[PDB]
DNA sequence: TATAATGGGAGCTGTCACGGATGCAGG
DNA sequence: CCTGCATCCGTGAGTCGAG
């Protein structure tokens, strides 16, 4: 449901260092599977954090 | 289409009478605040609000239905404006 | 009154002078610095009206509490702005000159 | 995925660079790489050579001229509002007759516009591209009188604005006559004039029966040339002072001097092929040794009498064919207003040269550039063939440098255009496009290039063929013009062939457009290609063949109107046109030599090539174009990876690895659905949404200005008054919104405040101020906020202001401000999609997936279209394209599927039969049988006689797949839908008119200056016109009082309109209209023309409407 | 439009001006499908007519 | 005397209405030359003034209709009968 | 003669004319005070002439005066009158109008002959005056003014406005108006319902009427103001009630294309 | 109902003869043949267009056709302001 | 006609 | 100055002057606010007593168009602080 | 305020059909 | 000079939207 990217203002950016612009990003953020295990957790926030 | 608008084509010789009869008939309606209306209290016109029904706002709906009823007496030279104007000021003061 | 009628007709000199609230006689529009309507002007505000309601040209009297005065100072008529669409001004030839509607 | 292409036709040459008729031109025009001892006498430089020498005593001649480097670069001329130009240097030199002294000097003459790499320019910020103009191309034409039967009409033709017209023809009186400016006079006089004598006219002109005896007149042969010219003098200028040398200055200004009469080259060479002579110059008539020395009158004259005696060998001129029709491109109509200006500045120079110290002078205060630089900005700001360029996506903007119009400067106005001038001639083959045009006014005016079509330097328009000798096709390819086309027996290009020798006994042809059945020893030539026969866009349309040409039309049309998708995808099924539209079109980059890429970001792409060299290539990235579609490159290749020659490295905006990628491919079914298709409107699926298919970013650009006032300054600050900090709050500390805060409208862009005009309070807000206390303040909130139904994401933010450096303003301009802010639309009911067929129609509903029709196997369709829009429009190619779609869903496939020779009924059939396969076989050996349903629908399909009786289900599930029709369940029920539908994937795009930018209304709002009427445009916040129609449509109907409210309360009527909105606002009916104001401006504006128009009562008194303001 | 008496005070010379012309303007700009076809093209050579008279 | 749609629309007695149509230079100077009056009689003359058209609900026959309750007809009748 | 946003001039030829006249009539009356010859004041009174036929009628005789380097004719009193452009024809026989808006239109089926659907964004601004009082009926705003500098910022509006706005219309009908009008039906009488999105829901048996199909067709919506125009739309103009062509008398809303296709 | 090529109970067919939409000539157009068609003088081509768009038309075919068919386009977009004209004039004449 | 031809004209009688 | 005449596209259609607003004529909303603002002006002056309402109206000149004075100051900043509906005329 | 100077310059060219007036050759 | 036909001149040439 959110998205935010380190020195990223705004969905139409780019950023460097990367192929993909920030709207392709998120389209891809749209195809990943989240599996909650526990019933009662209604939210998550899942950090990425990668370079080279 | 407008509910017994057949009928009400049907009471006058000229369809643009009807409209004219309806509108001034809205007009005394706006003006003394619906207190002249010829309608009983379950034959008023309803909407339906979040609360529950309130009356009918619109003048000319009011109009049509009362119309309807045959309670009203329209036409040519009926009485001259200001002694209508006058006595309707009376019976409903606004 | 209730207007029943339009009738259409040429207009006299005399009518055409009965109408207008002064003449025009130089042909400026604006002063280049005030950006005001110059005096004698085709915008003068002495012979077709204030460009502000209720206001003169120099100032002198602001308010509503005279209306129909003239002032002395500016010549200007303290009335609604909205006359400057209505009184007609008048230019006086020095040689007559046929309308061509009538002549074309 | 696999392309597979089909077709037998094996195109000879590639298509011609389709900018070309853009870049060579004006290239030619300029010749800036040319050294100017090498250069040749056209264009820019012909302009000089005529110009030059300026005499009158002192003589300044044109010695060369130069161009230099552009100031700045497109991309800053872009965001700087700048032109991209160059400087245009001319060395000329001041020489002294008497003197001798020789003076000379380099002059600047201004900036003359430059040509971008693709065709188009940047005039004052703004891309711009300047359209090529068809006209009749002048020369010597005969066309029938059309009041008389038996004689002919000579007509005189010089280029546009090079002088007059001039018409010969024989009088029933019998004597020839010219006409002139509207005046006609006896050619006997002028032919006098030019030196001829009866002796001669006799002996050349008197093969004809009586024809010569009209041009004798004894009078006139009585006097001397000179005698003959005052004559002519007084004929053609009445109360003229018959001076000798002025005369001769008018008849040698009017027929001689080639500075002013002037044919084109094309006038000179087609008065030389036609009239059958050697002209010496572009002129009419010469004057040499002191005397009027004829070139065009008498072979003219000649050919007239020769045609109308009915000497053999002599025809009429159809003035449509396009040999007699030329398209004057970029160059020459800039040359044109370059020429208009420098003799302009001409006229500078010798007026000037009159006056002042003869002695010093120099060609800088002799030369005064003002008129040429003003010729030229006025060509390429205000001339109509000077448009805002088309670059929603790529193929708009290359189909709108290949227009061709008859309008503008030079040719036809409006209703001067007839239906002789709008028809399709046969002489188009090849050349212009039978197809694509605008529908409405401009039909016939407003045309394009054909594919394969080239323009040559003397702006006839070629197309290329095929040498045929003796049975045997050559790969010999000639450019030919009309003329030229109409000498061959020319073969058309689907014509049987074994090798290179024609393969069949009859071959169909073509002998001055008539179709003919022929031998094969009697075809000349032969068609290149069917693609040469219409335009870029038209060739873009799969199954063109099976398409009504009026539907084709919109189809070619609408791909212009195609936005850019994020997701967007080549078709499923392409014409193999589509890679080379994008190519040509320059928005894609290419790999220039062979290499390894270096780097791959989102903002750039470095490649190392062979050569060891270094080359950075920056991507342009969210760049809004001139319709508001956002225009950026993706990098298509990865880091190391091995690259050749002219491989592709980024995708352009609209582009799919290297392909036109217009729209989506998405899976539509033929079937009504509850009239929610019902008259051409679309049914889709959420799940279009849900995937961002039809999704694109558009980019809007907010502009505001803060200037120096008289009464003070406006500024651009954080401080307005009476504002809360949620109001405030996306404000930076100047006052500007910042970067990615989201704007609704009445959000603030920028903040401005200016000073409020000499203001007169009234006591009520007086009381206001001392009742909250707080002092009143200077200005007032003047801020940009966002408009209605507008906002968005801030992308960009552009500060211009007076004291930076490189910054000047126009002149009182303290600061500009830009602010970009995109949106990201989705598809949305109101939005327009459109095929390549000329489907078009409005997003009606949305549908979610569950009530969806969907497959046996589950797959719901995407789009439901009606079929009610196929029989009457007659564009059946949409039919198979969806057919050859469906095969290329399961065999999961593209296809590319030329114009005219193309896919036929059997392989599609065959390409059916093979997806069946894998439609079906993956479900029986999924262990999975036919269903009930499958077995009801086919019980009705055998009634329909769409499947052979008696036959097992799967044959019979076969025998409907190969009619493209299949099984489909209803999303709602889940009972089949009672018949086959017909289902496939169809390539659909979303063009520019969307419901979003459309959706306007108007409570109350600004009103006109005069009429005191509301304004017009939503842009302007305006009112919707009621015009004399809709007043009709009110007064038939017989409502009187709203018709009235027309008239008054809603429009003009000052007092009805405010009391009407205080009466509304306070819950009362609203009160009795006045007077409109705009009857009140008519009796004024009569008044004015010395007209009194009274208003009257009853009695026939003056009633007063102006209440007393207007009378004293 | 009632299938009825005309009421009276309506405007018979609006109602009458647009049903003459209607039909000529819709026709005009309706799609003319070519082939099978020849002569003078239906509407095209009525309209003059209607104007002559 | 038989005349076209046009020659027979710029004869009406109506200077508005003709003025409105076509030739309106000519139009304007007969009947200024004449002092025609109009009487508004037509659409297009109240239309130009944003008058009521005298037709439909702007009839004269039917916009002086007038409606009453029976409790103010009686007491109407009651003042009349008084006096 | 007025300042445009820009801080530049606009100004009416008018103007220009007048400026002509005004100046060759003053140097006609200089002219004769010096005792001019003849042929000067000769000169001098035609050119009057020609400006006093500039002003009144330009391009009526002679060559049309222009202002310098430009070729356009200026505007004259009488083409200020006459013509297509003309003050008769563009601002008397019809005007722009208050109270109106336009939009794309989409085909509910679902719609009663009688309805239309009307996005509410539109429906919003049209009916504003109205829903202004509303909201002061209830307690959504203090007063007028409050209620109306609320609804400026799109995000400072509630839920509330909304049916308050649904009050507001309720009974009431709009126009539905598409260009070409041809005949009377190109304009009808529709109560109008609120939707959301931002398209025109058409009723699909009053589209032949209208000669309006789906292919991107935009239609004109009104709001008569007054219980008369009320009174006259609803009585008169209504959809449902005229059902025949006042041309042939058949009946103009008919079933078509997929009705019959059905049927 | 639906569309599909091979179409050429049947849905154009039932189409054209409810009224749903398309009339005869249309459907042959699309099944039979196309027809002889008009040269921009008026005159007729000798040879008749065999193809039906169904079967698809050649290029030459297709050239033909277009003359024929821009003629047609070209009267609906000047001849309509010849009949609004006559409209507008009716309407001024019986307007009282 | 012309009012600088006209001019022109009554200029060149004296 | 440029003329209001000056041809807004390739047509006869429109005039740049179509495009220009009328900023002298108050639009019915303007004099609507000025309705306004004296009527709550003066249903919300129900705190002033008459010598006060004479004085301070002739103060702030709302009835000839021109200690107690300071009474009535503080009496209606006592007032301005009390309903806070006001605000939306202030701008 | 002083050599003498003495008749302009661009033109816009491919519609079509009408009513009314004006003019010229013919009965 | 009175009538009739040829010729010139002025007047028109769909709606709304967008620019
Ligand atoms: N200049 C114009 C162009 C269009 N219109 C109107 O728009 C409609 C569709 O025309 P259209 O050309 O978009 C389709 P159509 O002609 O009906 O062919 P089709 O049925 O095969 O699709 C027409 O019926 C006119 O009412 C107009 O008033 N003025
Ligand atoms: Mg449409
Ligand atoms: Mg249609
Ligand atoms: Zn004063």
């Amino acid at each position: 449901t959110s998205v935010y990217i380190e020195d990223v203002l705004h969905e139409f950016s780019t950023i460097p260092g990367v192929k993909e612009d920030v709207v392709e990003i998120i389209l891809n953020l749209k195809e990943l599977v989240v599996r909650f295990l526990n019933p009662s957790l209604q939210t998550v926030t899942l950090l990425l954090k990668a370079e080279g | 289409a407008e509910p017994g608008i057949d009928k009400l084509f049907g009471m006058v010789d000229s369809k643009y009478r009807l409209t004219v009869v309806v509108a001034k008939r809205a007009q005394q309606l706006l003006r003394h605040g619906f207190k002249n209306t010829v309608l009983e209290p379950e034959e008023r016109p309803k909407m339906q609000t979040l609360e529950g029904l309130f009356d009918d706002p619109n003048a000319v709906t009011w109009a049509m239905k009362e119309l309807l009823t045959g309670r009203l007496v329209f036409g040519e030279n009926l009485v001259p404006e200001d002694r209508l104007q006058k006595e309707m000021e009376r019976l409903y003061p606004v | 009154k209730e207007v029943r009628k339009v009738r259409i007709a040429l207009a006299s000199p005399e009518k055409i002078r009965s109408w207008s609230y002064g003449e025009v006689e130089k042909p400026e529009t604006i002063n280049y610095r005030t950006l005001k309507p110059e005096r004698d002007g085709l915008f003068d505000e002495r012979i077709f009206g204030p460009i502000k309601d209720y206001e003169c040209a120099c100032g002198k009297y602001k308010r509503q509490r005279f209306e129909g005065k003239v002032c002395e100072r500016c010549g200007v008529e303290v009335t609604k702005s909205i006359v400057r669409r209505y009184r007609m001004g008048h230019i006086e030839l020095a040689t007559p000159a046929a309308h061509i509607w009538f002549v074309k | 995925m696999e392309i597979k292409r089909f077709g037998r036709i094996r195109e000879v040459i590639p298509l011609p660079p389709l900018t070309e008729i853009q870049v060579e031109s004006y290239r030619r025009a300029l010749q800036a790489d040319v050294p100017p001892e090498k250069r040749e006498n056209v264009g820019i430089q012909a302009a000089f050579r005529e110009t030059f020498p300026i005499e009158e005593g002192l003589v300044l001649d044109f010695l060369e001229y130069r161009l230099g480097e552009p100031p700045f670069p497109q991309d800053e001329c872009r965001e700087k509002d700048l032109t991209y130009q160059a400087p245009l240097y001319a060395r000329l030199q001041l020489i002294h007759k008497d003197t001798g002294l020789i003076k000379e000097d380099e002059v600047f003459l201004g900036h003359i516009p430059l040509m971008t790499e693709d065709g188009s320019f940047i005039i004052n910020g703004a891309d711009r591209v300047i359209v090529s103009q068809i006209h009749r191309s002048p020369g010597v034409y005969f066309t029938p009188d059309p009041a008389r039967p038996g004689r002919y009409i000579a007509s005189i033709i010089p280029l546009p604005k090079r002088g007059p017209w001039i018409d010969l023809e024989v009088e029933p009186n019998g004597v020839v006559s010219m006409k002139v400016n509207k005046r006609k006079f006896p050619l006997v006089l002028l032919l006098r004039v030019l030196g001829y004598d009866q002796e001669t006219l006799a002996r050349e002109l008197g093969a004809y029966g009586e024809l010569v005896q009209g041009l004798m007149d004894e009078s006139v042969f009585a006097m001397r040339p000179e005698e003959a010219l005052i004559r002519l003098f007084t004929l053609l200028r009445p109360g003229d002072p018959p001076k000798r040398d002025k005369a001769v200055a008018y008849v040698y200004g009017l027929i001689a001097d080639p500075r002013r009469y002037d044919l084109g080259e094309a006038g000179r060479y087609k008065a030389e092929e036609k009239l059958g002579i050697r002209l010496s110059g572009r002129t009419l008539a010469r004057f040499e040794d002191g005397e009027f020395k004829d070139e065009v009158f008498l072979p003219t004259l000649r050919y007239l009498f020769a045609l109308t005696a009915g000497v053999p060998g002599h025809e009429v001129d159809d003035i449509d064919h396009l040999g007699n029709r030329r398209i004057r491109t970029v160059g020459e109509l800039m040359t044109d207003q370059f020429r208009v200006g420098l003799a302009r500045l001409a006229r500078g120079v010798r007026e000037r040269m009159l006056m002042g110290s003869e002695d010093s002078l120099t060609p800088a205060k002799l030369v005064n550039s003002r008129p040429l630089e003003a010729a030229i900005r006025e060509f390429f700001s205000r001339s109509q063939l000077s448009q805002f360029k088309d670059e929603t996506n790529p193929l708009s903007s290359l189909r709108h440098k290949r227009r061709i119009s008859a309008l503008g400067p030079g040719g036809l106005t409006r209703e001067r255009a007839g239906f002789d001038v709008r028809d399709v001639h046969r002489t188009h083959y090849g050349r212009i496009c039978p197809v694509e045009t605008p529908e409405g006014a401009n039909i016939g005016l407003i045309t394009s290039l054909a594919a394969y079509a080239r323009v040559d330097e003397l702006g006839f328009i070629r197309t290329p063929y095929r040498r045929v000798v003796g049975g045997v096709v050559t790969d010999e390819v000639v450019y030919m013009t009309a003329t030229e086309e109409d000498r061959y027996t020319i073969a058309q290009a689907n014509t049987p062939l074994e090798g290179n020798r024609i393969a069949a006994e009859r071959v169909v042809a073509r002998r001055k457009g008539e179709p003919v059945i022929v031998s094969p020893e009697e075809v000349e030539f032969m068609d290149v290609s069917p693609k040469q026969v219409f335009s870029v866009n038209t060739n873009l349309i799969p199954f063109l063949e099976h398409d009504d040409a009026n539907r084709a039309l919109m189809g070619s049309n609408m791909q212009t109107q195609a936005v850019p998708l994020i997701r967007a995808q080549a078709p499923v099924v392409m014409t193999g046109l589509e890679e080379r539209v994008v190519r040509d079109s320059l928005a894609a980059l290419y790999a220039e030599e062979d290499g390894e890429v270096a780097k791959v970001d989102g903002n750039r792409i470095v490649v190392r090539y062979e050569d060891g060299r270094l080359v950075e290539y920056p991507l342009r990235r969210f760049y809004r174009s001139n319709q508001g579609t956002a225009l950026d490159q993706r990098p298509r290749v990865v880091v190391g990876q091995r690259v050749r020659k002219g491989d592709l490295l980024a995708d352009g905006p609209a582009s799919e690895n290297g392909f036109l990628a217009l729209g989506q491919n998405v899976l539509v079914a033929i079937m009504p659905f509850d009239g929610y298709n019902f008259e051409d409107a679309i049914v889709i699926s959420e799940e279009l949404l849900k995937r961002d298919f039809y999704t694109s970013i558009h980019i809007e650009r907010y502009e505001i200005e803060a200037r120096d006032t008289k009464l003070g300054p406006e500024r651009i600050t954080r401080d307005i008054p009476h504002l809360s900090e949620a109001a405030l709050r996306d404000l930076d500390e100047e006052g500007v919104v910042r970067i990615g805060a989201e704007v609704k409208p009445g959000d603030i862009l920028v903040g401005r405040t200016s000073f409020k005009g000499e203001s007169e309070p009234t006591p009520e807000e007086r009381l206001l101020r001392s009742i909250f206390g707080e002092k009143a303040r200077d200005v007032k909130d003047t801020s940009l906020r966002v408009p209605p139904g507008e906002g968005g994401i801030v992308v960009r933010t552009v500060r211009l202001r007076r004291g930076d450096p490189g910054v000047e303003l126009k002149p009182g301009v303290r600061e500009v401000v830009r602010v970009y802010v995109a949106q990201k639309r989705k598809l949305q009911v109101g939005d327009k999609l459109a095929n390549r067929h000329g489907n078009k129609g409005v997003v009606a509903k949305i549908l979610p997936v569950e009530d969806m029709p969907h497959l046996p196997d589950g797959t719901p369709v995407d789009v439901i279209l009606n079929p009610l829009g196929v029989p009457s429009r007659m564009n059946l190619g949409q039919i198979l394209e969806t057919h050859l779609g469906l095969a290329g869903y399961f065999l999961g496939q593209r296809y590319i599927s030329p114009i005219f020779d193309g896919a036929k009924e059997p392989e599609i059939k065959e390409l059916l039969a093979q997806a069946f396969e894998v439609y079906f076989g993956k479900r029986k050996g999924e262990g999975f049988g036919v269903d009930k349903r499958e077995v009801e629908v086919l019980r009705r399909a055998e009634k329909l006689g769409l499947v052979t009786p008696g036959k097992t289900p799967e044959e019979q599930l076969k025998e409907l797949f190969l009619q493209g029709k299949v099984v489909l369940y209803d999303g709602r029920t889940g009972e089949p839908i009672e018949g086959p539908i017909v289902v496939g994937q169809m390539f659909i795009m979303k063009l520019y008119h969307m419901v979003e930018d459309k959706m306007h209304a108007r409570s109350t709002g600004p009103y006109s200056l005069i009429t005191q009427q509301p304004l017009g445009g939503k842009a302007q916040f305006g009112g919707q016109r009621f015009g004399e129609m809709e007043v009709w449509a009110l007064e038939a109907y017989g409502a009187a009082h709203t018709l009235q409210e027309m008239l008054t309360l809603k429009s003009d009527d000052i007092e009805g309109r405010n009391a009407a909105y205080e009466a509304i606002i306070k819950g009362e009916d609203v009160p009795e209209p006045s007077v409109p104001e705009s009857f009140r401006v008519l009796v004024k504006e009569l008044q004015a023309l010395a007209l009194d128009v009274q208003t009257l009562d009853e009695k026939d008194n003056p009633v007063d409407i102006f209440e007393g303001l207007a009378s004293k | 439009s009632m299938a009825r008496p005309v009421s009276i005070g309506e405007a018979v010379g609006i109602v009458a001006a647009q049903s003459i012309g209607e039909p000529g303007t819709q026709l005009t700009m309706r799609t003319f499908h070519t082939g099978g076809v020849a002569g003078a093209a239906d509407i095209t050579q009525g309209l003059p007519r209607v104007i002559e008279l | 005397l038989l005349m076209g749609v046009t020659k027979s629309a710029l004869s009406t007695k109506s200077w508005l209405s003709a003025a409105s149509f076509q030739n309106t230079t000519h139009v304007l100077t007969e009947a200024a030359i004449a002092g025609k009056k109009d009487e508004l009689i037509g659409l297009k003359e109240n239309v130009i003034l944003g008058r009521l058209i005298p037709a439909g609900t702007g009839s004269d026959f039917v916009r002086f209709t007038q409606v009453v309750d029976q409790k103010t007809l009686k007491a109407i009748e009651e003042a009349r009968k008084e006096a | 003669m007025v300042q445009v946003d820009g801080g530049r001039f606009a100004t009416s030829d008018l103007n220009d004319l007048y400026r002509r006249l005004i100046n060759r009539n003053n140097r006609l009356k200089k002219l004769l005070a010096q005792g001019a010859p003849e042929i000067i004041i000769r000169n001098e009174k035609r050119m009057l002439q020609e400006a006093v036929d500039a002003l009144l009628d330009n391009g009526r005789r002679g060559a049309p005066v222009t202002n310098p380097g430009s070729d356009r004719p200026l505007r004259s009193l009488t083409d200020i009158l006459s013509g297509k452009q003309g003050r008769f024809r563009q601002n008397l026989l019809g005007k722009r109008v208050d109270y109106s808006g336009r939009s794309v239109i989409v085909v509910g089926p679902q719609l009663k002959l009688h309805q239309c659907g009307l996005p509410k964004r539109m429906a919003l601004e049209l009916f504003k005056p109205f829903l202004l009082k509303k909201m002061e009926e209830k307690g959504i705003a203090p007063n007028v003014k409050a209620a109306r500098r609320m609804l400026e910022r799109q995000r400072d509006i509630k839920d509330e406005v909304w049916d308050a706005l649904e009050e507001v219309i309720h009974g009431k009908v709009v126009l539905l108006n598409r260009a070409p009008t041809l005949h009377r039906l190109g304009i009808q009488a529709f109560q109008p319902v609120l939707v959301e999105g931002q398209s025109i829901q058409l009723h699909p048996l009053v589209c032949e009427a209208f000669n309006a199909d789906f292919d991107g067709d935009q239609m004109a919506v009104h709001v008569p103001l007054s219980s008369f125009a009320q009174a006259e739309a609803r009585i008169q103009m209504l959809s449902a009630h005229n059902l025949l062509s006042p041309a042939s008398g058949e009946p103009l809303a008919k079933p078509s294309r997929d009705i019959i296709l059905g049927l | 109902i639906t569309i599909g090529i091979d179409d050429a109970f049947n849905p154009l067919y039932v189409m054209a003869q409810s009224g749903a939409r398309g009339n005869p000539q249309q459907i042959r157009q699309l099944c039979g043949l196309r027809g002889l068609m008009q040269k921009p003088s008026g005159e007729t081509f000798e040879v008749p267009v065999r193809s039906s768009f169904r079967e698809g038309l050649t290029v030459l075919e297709y050239f033909i056709s277009s003359h024929g068919a821009r003629k047609g386009g070209a009267d609906t977009a000047l001849r309509t302001a010849d009949s609004g004209y006559l409209t507008r004039k009716l309407v001024d004449v019986t307007h009282e | 006609s012309d009012p600088v031809r006209q001019y022109l004209h009554e200029i060149g009688q004296v | 100055p440029v003329s209001l005449e000056t041809p807004i596209g390739d047509e006869k259609d429109s005039f740049y002057g179509d495009f220009i607003p009328d900023e002298h004529l108050p639009s019915p909303v303007d004099a609507a606010t000025q309705s306004l603002l004296s009527e709550e002006l003066e249903k919300a002056l129900s705190k002033l007593s008459e010598r006060e309402a004479m004085v301070l109206k002739l103060r702030k000149g709302l009835i000839d168009g021109r200690q107690i004075e300071n009474k009535a100051l503080r009496k209606l900043k006592y007032h301005e602080s009390r309903t806070r509906k006001l605000r939306d005329f202030l701008d």
